Protein backbone atom coordinates (compact mmCIF):
# COMPACT_ATOMS: atom_id res chain seq x y z
CA UNK A 1 0.00 0.00 0.00
CA UNK A 2 1.02 3.17 -1.46
CA UNK A 3 0.44 7.02 0.22
CA UNK A 4 0.25 8.71 -2.67
CA UNK A 5 -1.39 6.21 -4.82
CA UNK A 6 -4.25 6.24 -2.37
CA UNK A 7 -4.22 9.97 -2.27
CA UNK A 8 -4.42 10.18 -6.87
CA UNK A 9 -6.78 7.65 -6.78
CA UNK A 10 -9.17 9.32 -4.00
CA UNK A 11 -8.82 12.59 -5.30
CA UNK A 12 -9.53 11.08 -8.93
CA UNK A 13 -12.50 9.39 -7.94
CA UNK A 14 -13.56 12.76 -6.14
CA UNK A 15 -13.25 15.01 -9.31
CA UNK A 16 -15.29 12.40 -11.77
CA UNK A 17 -17.76 12.25 -9.00
CA UNK A 18 -18.51 16.19 -10.31
CA UNK A 19 -17.92 15.75 -13.60
CA UNK A 20 -13.98 16.29 -13.84
CA UNK A 21 -11.44 14.38 -15.61
CA UNK A 22 -8.15 14.85 -13.75
CA UNK A 23 -4.98 13.18 -15.12
CA UNK A 24 -6.06 -6.12 -6.80
CA UNK A 25 -5.23 -6.34 -2.45
CA UNK A 26 -4.53 -2.26 -2.81
CA UNK A 27 -7.62 -2.51 -5.21
CA UNK A 28 -9.62 -2.99 -2.08
CA UNK A 29 -8.19 -0.45 -0.26
CA UNK A 30 -9.09 2.44 -2.46
CA UNK A 31 -12.78 1.46 -3.06
CA UNK A 32 -13.43 0.81 0.47
CA UNK A 33 -12.16 4.40 1.59
CA UNK A 34 -14.46 5.97 -1.74
CA UNK A 35 -17.40 4.21 -0.42
CA UNK A 36 -16.69 5.86 3.24
CA UNK A 37 -15.92 9.02 2.26
CA UNK A 38 -19.14 8.95 0.43
CA UNK A 39 -20.45 7.93 3.27
CA UNK A 40 -18.67 10.73 5.44
CA UNK A 41 -20.03 12.92 3.27
CA UNK A 42 -23.52 12.53 3.72
CA UNK A 43 -23.35 12.43 7.11
CA UNK A 44 -21.52 16.22 7.22
CA UNK A 45 -24.14 17.33 4.79
CA UNK A 46 -27.19 16.22 6.90
CA UNK A 47 -25.98 18.66 9.84
CA UNK A 48 -23.98 21.70 7.70
CA UNK A 49 -23.78 23.31 4.42
CA UNK A 50 -21.99 21.77 1.57
CA UNK A 51 -18.34 22.06 2.95
CA UNK A 52 -17.23 23.85 -0.03
CA UNK A 53 -18.65 27.00 0.26
CA UNK A 54 -17.34 27.33 3.99
CA UNK A 55 -13.45 27.38 2.14
CA UNK A 56 -12.84 31.10 1.33
CA UNK A 57 -10.02 29.22 -0.69
CA UNK A 58 -7.68 31.23 -2.52
CA UNK A 59 -4.41 30.62 -3.76
CA UNK A 60 -2.39 32.40 -1.60
CA UNK A 61 -3.91 31.02 1.23
CA UNK A 62 -4.78 27.50 0.24
CA UNK A 63 -1.78 25.44 1.99
CA UNK A 64 -1.98 27.43 5.34
CA UNK A 65 -5.85 26.95 4.69
CA UNK A 66 -4.65 22.80 4.62
CA UNK A 67 -2.68 23.03 7.14
CA UNK A 68 -4.34 24.52 9.95
CA UNK A 69 -7.33 22.31 9.66
CA UNK A 70 -5.67 19.09 9.62
CA UNK A 71 -3.57 20.15 11.99
CA UNK A 72 -6.72 21.01 14.39
CA UNK A 73 -8.17 17.65 13.08
CA UNK A 74 -5.13 15.50 14.30
CA UNK A 75 -4.21 17.48 17.47
CA UNK A 76 -5.96 16.21 20.12
CA UNK A 77 -5.52 12.37 18.07
CA UNK A 78 -6.07 10.33 15.27
CA UNK A 79 -8.64 7.64 14.38
CA UNK A 80 -10.04 6.64 10.92
CA UNK A 81 -12.89 8.91 11.01
CA UNK A 82 -10.55 11.44 11.11
CA UNK A 83 -8.66 9.86 8.86
CA UNK A 84 -11.70 9.95 6.73
CA UNK A 85 -12.39 13.49 7.26
CA UNK A 86 -8.86 14.10 6.10
CA UNK A 87 -9.21 12.95 2.74
CA UNK A 88 -12.92 14.15 2.22
CA UNK A 89 -11.67 17.64 3.60
CA UNK A 90 -8.57 17.53 0.90
CA UNK A 91 -11.48 16.24 -1.99
CA UNK A 92 -13.42 19.16 -1.11
CA UNK A 93 -10.49 21.54 -1.59
CA UNK A 94 -9.60 19.79 -4.88
CA UNK A 95 -13.40 20.02 -5.70
CA UNK A 96 -13.37 23.59 -4.86
CA UNK A 97 -9.94 24.38 -6.65
CA UNK A 98 -11.67 23.62 -9.84
CA UNK A 99 -14.77 25.11 -9.31
CA UNK A 100 -13.07 28.29 -8.57
CA UNK A 101 -10.84 27.95 -11.97
CA UNK A 102 -7.74 27.18 -10.16
CA UNK A 103 -7.15 23.54 -11.29
CA UNK A 104 -3.44 23.36 -11.07
CA UNK A 105 -4.37 23.99 -6.84
CA UNK A 106 -5.10 20.23 -7.13
CA UNK A 107 -1.66 18.79 -7.53
CA UNK A 108 -0.09 20.91 -4.81
CA UNK A 109 -3.11 19.65 -2.28
CA UNK A 110 -2.46 16.00 -3.60
CA UNK A 111 1.30 16.72 -2.43
CA UNK A 112 0.31 17.83 0.56
CA UNK A 113 -1.68 15.18 1.20
CA UNK A 114 0.56 12.84 0.35
CA UNK A 115 3.09 14.33 3.07
CA UNK A 116 0.97 14.15 5.87
CA UNK A 117 0.07 10.77 5.37
CA UNK A 118 3.88 9.53 4.53
CA UNK A 119 4.60 11.69 7.88
CA UNK A 120 2.49 12.23 10.46
CA UNK A 121 -0.38 9.60 10.08
CA UNK A 122 2.07 6.37 8.87
CA UNK A 123 3.04 6.07 12.27
CA UNK A 124 -0.54 5.70 13.84
CA UNK A 125 -1.71 3.41 10.71
CA UNK A 126 1.22 1.14 11.26
CA UNK A 127 0.56 0.95 14.86
CA UNK A 128 -3.11 0.18 14.45
CA UNK A 129 -3.46 -2.72 11.60
CA UNK A 130 -2.52 -0.98 8.79
CA UNK A 131 -5.12 -0.25 5.83
CA UNK A 132 -5.83 -3.58 5.94
CA UNK A 133 -7.78 -3.03 9.76
CA UNK A 134 -9.57 -0.08 7.62
CA UNK A 135 -10.63 -2.53 5.55
CA UNK A 136 -11.72 -4.89 8.63
CA UNK A 137 -13.39 -1.63 9.92
CA UNK A 138 -15.42 -0.28 7.65
CA UNK A 139 -17.06 -3.54 6.60
CA UNK A 140 -19.96 -3.85 7.89
CA UNK A 141 -20.94 -0.29 6.30
CA UNK A 142 -20.24 -1.09 3.05
CA UNK A 143 -23.53 -1.06 0.65
CA UNK B 1 -14.27 29.86 10.19
CA UNK B 2 -10.96 27.46 9.73
CA UNK B 3 -11.55 26.59 13.64
CA UNK B 4 -15.28 25.89 12.28
CA UNK B 5 -14.65 23.82 10.06
CA UNK B 6 -11.91 22.04 11.73
CA UNK B 7 -14.30 21.29 14.30
CA UNK B 8 -17.35 20.41 12.25
CA UNK B 9 -14.80 17.36 10.42
CA UNK B 10 -13.95 16.16 14.15
CA UNK B 11 -17.22 15.90 15.23
CA UNK B 12 -18.06 14.22 12.47
CA UNK B 13 -14.89 11.92 11.71
CA UNK B 14 -15.50 10.81 15.55
CA UNK B 15 -18.96 10.08 15.41
CA UNK B 16 -17.87 8.04 11.73
CA UNK B 17 -15.42 5.92 13.89
CA UNK B 18 -17.95 5.21 16.66
CA UNK B 19 -20.91 4.24 14.00
CA UNK B 20 -18.83 2.42 12.13
CA UNK B 21 -16.95 0.63 14.99
CA UNK B 22 -19.73 -1.32 16.62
Amino acid sequence: YDNREIVMKYIHYKLSQRGYEWDTESEVVHLTLRQAGDDFSRRYRRDFAEMSSQLHLTPFTARGRFATVVEELFRDGVNWGRIVAFFEFGGVMCVESVNREMSPLVDNIALWMTEYLNRHLHTWIQDNGGWDAFVELYGPSMR
Amino acid sequence: TMENLSRRLKVTGDLFDIMSGQ
